[PDB]
RNA sequence: CUCUUACUUUUAACCAGUGAAAUUGACCUGCCCGUGAAGAGGCGGGCAUAACACAGCAAGACGAGAAGACCCUAUGGAGCUUU
RNA sequence: CUGAACUCCUCACACCCAAUUGGACCAAUCUAUCACCCUAUAGAAGAACUAAUGUUAGUAUAAGUAACAUGAAAACAUUCUC
RNA sequence: CCGAGCCUGGUGAUAGCUGGUUGUCCAAGAUAGAAUCUUAGUUCAACUUUAAAUUUGCCCACAGAACCCUCUAAAUCCCCUU
RNA sequence: GCUAAACCUAGCCCCAAACCCACUCCACCUUACUACCAGACAACCUUAGCCAAACCAUUUACCCAAAUAAAGUAUAGGCGAUAGAAAUUGAAACCUGGCGCAAUAGAUAUAGUACCGCAAGGGAAAGAUGAAAAAUUAUAACCAAGCAUAAUAUAGCAAGGACUAACCCCUAUACCUUCUGCAUAAUGAAUUAACUAGAAAUAACUUUGCAAGGAGAGCCAAAGCUAAGACCCCCGAAACCAGACGA
């Protein structure tokens, strides 16, 4: 939700065109009285409490809540056996059929998460085989997230990756509230 | 009458999709990349509406301020308008003081 | 046109009910319609009654002599 | 996003359904049938109350009926058999009194006893004993 | 619109068995967009009704209404289709089984009123149906007689139970 | 809503009207409570317990001199020159059970805090800072980023 | 009260509540009494005593001036010298 | 009492001028 | 109401219960889906409950039917030929327990 | 006018063609007395009572029409006059 | 003796006050992920109409009513009447 | 439709005034007053609703609460116990 | 059985990106769309009012060149309603997307046309086969109100309790709104379909996170702080003002 945007608009009573003036007098026809065509209840008419967009829907958890959910989700994949560490991603060929049979033999659900240490140094064979394959996503270690944790059954992490995640998960325990952003000079930061 | 005499065409959503299944990458682009990015720099859209949130007269108002030299004479119009009414419905109208 | 399939879908079910109604079919044996296992149904007819019937005298009962003419008439057809 | 409601037909047709048999507009037109239909189950709540107290009425009657036949009043027999300890309701007299003619007869027969006791108590002076009828079982 | 009656016409039965009786033949006939009212012609139509092919055309052969020669002109053709394509023996040896009129699709036109005033005038056309059965037309019911009332308020009587008991 | 009025309408008057009686906030004779308050300085009360806590977990070091950086960077007090701080005044509670030998520089300091800190050894100054130089004083990264 | 200003988007302050009140940050107010500078040659030493006091208001009272007034109000204050800081909190105080 | 005349509306002539 | 509504008279079976009782419920057709949601009540009942249900009654002959359907149904027939369907969507395990037994003990 | 009458035309009624409007909560739409938001076809007590057209009538449906113009009210308007 | 929704009796129990207020559920729609003869857990919102002399369209009622129209004969040439 | 034309715009003018205000189910729920260009409305009390805190609430025994003046009133206040 | 019903496209909305701008020949400021004659006229100049202040008379926000923050602070004001800075601070920025509409919706739009008005101006409605119509004797039927098939039989808000039985018996003063109180002879409503009305701060509460600290510079803090959830309708005047169009 926090970067959704709805585009959905409609037009009130001011903005449909025309309905300027009075249909009828007040008084002596008999009929409804009236002052604008463009009345909600008229058809054509204005719409009384549509949307009204563009409309941001921006919102940001604390940066420690984010942070633990990603501990989360890790410990329920391992917790429920569907995380598997490898040493590398490095594949014998660049073919996708072997990945496919690879998960199926290994036991590995119907969707995997490949996650690598950095998007540069990603081995070029995996790359192949996951760019030609719709349910074996390759990712990069600052792309993990809790979502595409949660829509895919299986994990894969490499060892590099582990001391990544930890290094940055373990240090939102024990920082110091912020003077400004982290972003700035920091003495120890980044590492 | 009112309701339609043939079942609608099926409709086919491909879960697996490259939209779908690279949701949420780098929504911890900041937690996870030093702090170098902010997440919502993710957000696309509007000029006036990324990373920021508010109700209908305060939407309007931050259009105005940003845009309003941009938009179109009827357009422009119709937002001063808007906001007039609006100004008026929060600050005199409703239940509560 | 309405956005939706739920209403579509229950309308359907209205539509074949009316139009069974209208034209109700013919009537078919149980053993035609679907869940139907001759063996299960004959144990079951004899605990119903609390009667130790035997399974071989029980099924010869129930065949009669016009359908096995019957049955004979649809081998000969068939060339069986 | 425009929601409209996409199955109003089968809103209408739970009330109309219960319309199908009034008469005129009122069995097909909604806005007249909604109405009808909720006077219609207000009536069929409160009628529970009326057929029980017109049932009673109805066995009084017939137990009236059949109390003449024999020279009795309703409350001659209803007050002497309670008396007697016979503690039968006027729902099972009532149905005794038609298709058990001869144990009517009977009842009619002990309560009329019952209430000649009544009198010859009330006029004697305590000197007479107990009526043979009049003697109530006791319980512990 | 609905063209439902002209397809009745179409509709092929299997061969009958040896011994069932004769099926009576079934014409279909119909005229669309008559330019006159429904509520006139149903009195027409009704008129009709169980009478016998020659009687019902003499009827309409000196009625002075409108309808009655557009009636009488689609029971001719529909005699006449009878025989000519149903396998209708004896032309005469036919009866009105059915005769109605339908609302057809009508036209809006304004009509003028004083002070400036209008109504809206509507420009009604009909539909008119005729079903023909082959066979003497059905005799018409005798009217119960003083015996039919006896015997069925005897038969009231009897089927009378003791209510709201055993 | 209610029913009628100006309440079921949404018409009802602003906030303190009273109906046409001359409203509460208004029948009270103006007093000078908050006049000037914008240009009062104030200063963040920095206390001998927390001073002392401060040391004992190793977020200050007093081996070396502490300023108004040094306890910013420990996270012991927090400045908004924004709001019209000046800076810190030290406070003398929890004199008594005071031990650490420091040189501090404070905006303000109470005579029991000044014989506190002295008692032990230690040094303490009376340091001003105007309302620029506090903010770069507070937070010297971000000014240095500036290229001033 | 002004709940959304037009060039802001936000709750205004209305300043006739700053000019007579005064705001502990306990929640308590405190005001002067009406009339203490009015006609004081005919009341009596008693009364003008009384009319010298700075009171505090009622809850309704200071739900209301509450309402009046943004948060930048009710925020912790560290004036020197301030002859109300003890004030600011309160002591002994059981619900 | 002020003359009171309300004027008549016609209606669009479109509305009765279909043809089949 | 009961003018719009039909009616009958209290009555029985072949006289069932004069000479012996015979249980009218003859036979019962559960439909559960594999991974249906609706269906997780119905399969908790297939695996615990329905076996031990129909050694209780061995004239009622209990046919489970898995297959893809977004409302699990169970449709009972009797001796005398009526059909009786109903929905166990989204039911508990104990609902539809109750549910079961009580076609079981119905004319 | 006492005190009206006769005839002709129009309208009218009937047949044929064409075909509006205001109105309409639903109606299976009686009379008397009583009652009641104080004047009842609809409530209480009585009386009356097979069903359905056509032509008249104007006592009732507080009949239709126009959110009373009289009157009062609104911190509602406007025209006019003025020390 | 009759006589209530009072009370008892068999069984069940949250299941009869306007404004207002608290709470428990829920139709359809869209989205995420499921499901796969029509569903589940959530997230969203132009999210529900027996009433505004409401708006638009359809069709009734009044009503086949009010109202409307063509001088005559003839061979359709012509003549006659006004 | 000239006590001052008509059209468009400001304009979704304002209306303490009338009308209208859409799914299911349960629950609590009636009424001292004061001020107000105010009495067709509001704001504060009172009553009402929800959440929380901890401790008495109601019913009430004696003893007790005015002289002046005519009805020497029905009663009230206070109040342990229960 | 008729009248009808049903449909999925036409296009449209909001953003992003990108600065923008036409022309054959002939005619067109006089009575425009009119080949061809003596003229000379020339543009600029404070918006007002509704409305809020419960009247009203000073006053009453309206993009004006960087998001944020300073701050609703300084300050202004029948010091009332309300109005409201600056110094200083300092971020990001990859068009080809949609928890937008799908023929009463979405642009008024099939079109500024038909039509209405002297003029300025106002301003619609609607379409639906199939691969093939050089397959048109073709693509089923089923569903609103209204009718037809099929008028009616004592008695009464039209039902309920029932009953062997439609009715007969018994019980029963439509609905909404408005009121002290409405069967009221008080309001609205022929009926069907579709459309048609609760928008948000201040605090507080509930559930997470972290905790003398919280928060992704600003702000708050004597258990606080951060995040989320959850409350504030629709139609209707006579008027007022500005600029045009009309004898
Ligand atoms: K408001
Ligand atoms: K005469
Ligand atoms: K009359
Ligand atoms: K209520
Ligand atoms: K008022
Ligand atoms: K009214
Ligand atoms: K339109
Ligand atoms: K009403
Ligand atoms: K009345
Ligand atoms: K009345
Ligand atoms: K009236
Ligand atoms: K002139
Ligand atoms: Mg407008
Ligand atoms: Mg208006
Ligand atoms: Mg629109
Ligand atoms: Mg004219
Ligand atoms: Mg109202
Ligand atoms: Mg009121
Ligand atoms: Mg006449
Ligand atoms: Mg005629
Ligand atoms: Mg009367
Ligand atoms: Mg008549
Ligand atoms: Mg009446
Ligand atoms: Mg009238
Ligand atoms: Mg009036
Ligand atoms: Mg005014
Ligand atoms: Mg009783
Ligand atoms: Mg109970
Ligand atoms: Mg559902
Ligand atoms: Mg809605
Ligand atoms: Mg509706
Ligand atoms: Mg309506
Ligand atoms: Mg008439
Ligand atoms: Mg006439
Ligand atoms: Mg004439
Ligand atoms: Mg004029
Ligand atoms: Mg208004
Ligand atoms: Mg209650
Ligand atoms: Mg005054
Ligand atoms: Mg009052
Ligand atoms: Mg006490
Ligand atoms: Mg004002
Ligand atoms: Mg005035
Ligand atoms: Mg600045
Ligand atoms: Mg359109
Ligand atoms: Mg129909
Ligand atoms: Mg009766
Ligand atoms: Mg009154
Ligand atoms: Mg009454
Ligand atoms: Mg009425
Ligand atoms: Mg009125
Ligand atoms: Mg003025
Ligand atoms: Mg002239």
């Amino acid at each position: 939700n926090f970067k959704r945007i709805s585009y959905a608009k409609t037009k009130t009573r001011a903005e449909v065109r025309g309905g300027g003036r009075k249909p009828w007098p007040q008084k002596g026809t008999g009929r409804a009285r009236h002052g604008s065509i463009r009345s909600p209840l008229w058809r054509g008419g204005g719409v009384a409490h549509g949307p009204r967009g563009p409309t941001s829907y921006y919102y940001m958890l604390p940066m420690k809540v984010r942070a633990l959910g990603l501990k989360v989700a890790l410990t329920v994949k391992l917790a429920q056996d569907d995380l598997h560490i490898m040493d590398s991603l490095e594949l014998p060929t660049g073919d996708p059929q072997y990945l496919t049979e690879l998960a199926h033999y290994r036991r590995w659900g119907d969707s995997v998460l490949l996650v690598d240490l950095t998007h540069e140094e990603m081995p070029q064979s995996i790359v192949e085989a996951t760019s030609r394959l719709k349910t074996f996503n390759l990712i990069p270690a600052v792309g993990l997230n809790v979502h595409s944790m949660l829509k895919h059954q299986t994990l894969v992490l490499t060892l590099p990756t582990v001391a990544f995640l930890e290094d940055k998960l373990l240090w939102q325990d024990s920082r110091y509230r912020p003077l400004y952003p982290f972003s700035l000079p920091y003495s120890d930061f980044p590492r | 009458i009112g309701i339609r005499l043939t079942l609608p065409p099926p409709k086919v959503v491909d879960r697996w999709n490259e939209k779908r299944a690279m949701f949420g990458v780098y929504d911890n682009i900041g937690i996870l990349g030093n702090f170098e990015k902010h997440p919502k720099e993710l957000i696309r859209g509007p000029i006036w509406l990324r990373g920021w949130k508010g109700n209908e007269l305060q939407r309007c108002i931050r259009k105005r301020k940003m845009v309003g030299s941009r938009m179109f004479a009827d357009d422009l119009h119709n937002l001063n308008k808007r906001i007039r009414y609006l100004y008026k419905h929060f600050n005199r109208h409703g239940k509560f003081r | 046109v309405k956005k939706g399939f739920r209403a579509a879908f229950r309308f359907q079910k209205e539509l074949e009910r009316q139009r069974l109604l209208r034209c109700p079919p013919p009537p078919v044996r149980r053993s035609e319609k679907p869940n139907w296992d001759y063996h299960a149904e004959i144990q079951a007819f004899g605990h119903r009654l609390q009667e130790n019937f035997s399974l071989d005298l029980l099924k010869t009962a129930f065949v009669n002599s016009c359908y096995i003419k019957s049955e004979e008439a649809k081998r000969q057809q068939l060339g069986i | 996003l425009r929601n409209r409601v996409t199955d109003r037909y089968f809103r209408i047709q739970e009330v109309l359904k219960h319309a199908r048999h009034f008469r005129g507009r009122k069995n097909r037109c909604y806005r007249l049938a909604v109405r009808t239909v909720i006077r219609a189950f207000v009536k069929c709540t409160k009628a529970r109350y009326l057929k029980k107290k017109n049932m009673r009425t109805l066995w009084i009657n017939r137990i009236t009926a059949a109390s003449q036949e024999h020279g009795l009043k309703y409350p001659a027999l209803i007050g002497n058999l309670v008396k007697c300890q016979v503690e039968l309701n006027r729902k099972v007299l009532a149905d005794l009194a038609i298709y058990e003619p001869k144990t009517f007869k009977s009842l009619a027969a002990l309560a009329s006893r019952r209430r000649h006791e009544g009198f010859a108590a009330a006029l004697g002076d305590g000197k007479e004993p107990e009526g043979i009828f009049s003697r109530v079982v006791q319980y512990h | 619109i609905s063209r439902k009656w002209e397809k009745k016409n179409k509709i092929v039965y299997p061969p009958q068995l040896p011994g069932e009786p004769r099926r009576p033949a079934e014409i279909y006939h119909c005229r669309r967009q008559i330019k006159y009212s429904k509520d006139k012609m149903w009195y027409l139509a009704k008129l009709i009704r169980g009478m016998s092919i020659d009687q019902a055309l003499a009827q309409l052969e000196f009625n002075d209404k409108k309808g009655a020669k557009i009636i009488k002109e689609v029971l001719l053709e529909a005699q006449d289709m009878a025989v000519r394509d149903h396998n209708v023996e004896f032309r005469s040896n036919l009866y009105i089984a059915e005769s109605t009129s339908g609302r057809g699709q009508c036209l809006k036109r304004i009509r003028y009123h004083g002070r400036g005033r209008f109504g809206i005038m509507e420009k009604v056309y009909c539909h008119y149906f005729v079903k023909l059965v082959e066979g003497p037309p059905p005799p018409p019911e005798p009217p119960k007689t003083a015996v039919a009332h006896a015997k069925e308020y005897i038969q009231q009587l009897r089927s009378r139970t003791i209510v709201h008991t055993l | 809503r209610g029913h009628k009025g100006e309440r079921q309408r949404g018409t009802r008057p602003r906030l303190g009207f009273e109906g046409g009686q001359t409203p509460f906030y208004i029948r009270i004779p103006k007093y000078g409570f908050n006049e000037g308050h914008s240009f009062r300085r104030q200063y963040k009360p920095l206390s001998l317990n927390r001073l002392q806590y401060l040391i004992d977990l190793g977020r200050v070091d007093p081996s070396q001199p502490i300023d108004l950086t040094q306890l910013v960077n420990g996270r012991g007090v927090t400045i908004q020159p924004l709001k019209r701080d000046y800076g810190v005044q030290l406070v003398e509670e929890g004199a008594d059970t005071f031990t650490a030998k420091v040189n501090i520089e404070v905006q303000l300091a109470s005579e029991l805090a000044i014989a506190a800190i002295e008692k032990n050894g230690g040094v303490v100054t009376t340091a001003f800072y105007d309302p620029r130089s506090l903010d770069i004083v507070c937070k010297p990264v971000p000014f240095f980023l500036r290229g001033q | 009260l002004t709940y959304f200003s037009a060039r802001k988007g936000k709750r205004k302050t209305v300043k006739a509540v700053i000019d007579r009140f005064l705001r502990l940050h306990c929640g308590l107010w405190v005001r002067r009494k009406a009339g203490y500078k009015k006609k004081l040659w005919k009341k009596t030493p008693a009364r003008k005593k009384r009319l010298r006091e700075f009171v505090f208001c009622n809850k309704t009272q200071s739900k209301l001036l509450d309402k009046m007034t943004t948060s930048f109000w009710k925020r912790r204050n560290w004036y020197v010298d301030d002859p109300y800081q003890k004030y600011h909190d309160r002591t002994n105080l059981k619900v | 009492t002020k003359k009171r005349f309300t004027p008549p509306i016609y209606q669009p002539k479109f509305k009765t001028e279909k043809e089949f | 109401t009961a003018r719009g509504t039909p009616s009958r008279f209290l009555a029985s079976v072949l006289h069932n219960g004069l000479g012996r009782y015979v249980q009218q419920l003859q036979r019962l057709s559960f439909s559960v889906s594999r991974d249906g949601a609706s269906s997780r009540g119905a399969r908790e009942f297939v695996e615990r409950e329905v076996i031990d249900f129909a050694r209780r009654n061995p004239g009622v002959v209990i046919y489970v039917n898995s297959r893809p359907c977004c409302v699990p149904r169970v449709v009972a027939e009797y001796l005398n030929g009526a059909v009786r369907e109903e929905s166990i969507h989204c039911k508990s395990v104990e609902e539809i327990s109750t549910l079961v037994q009580k076609l079981a003990d119905q004319s």
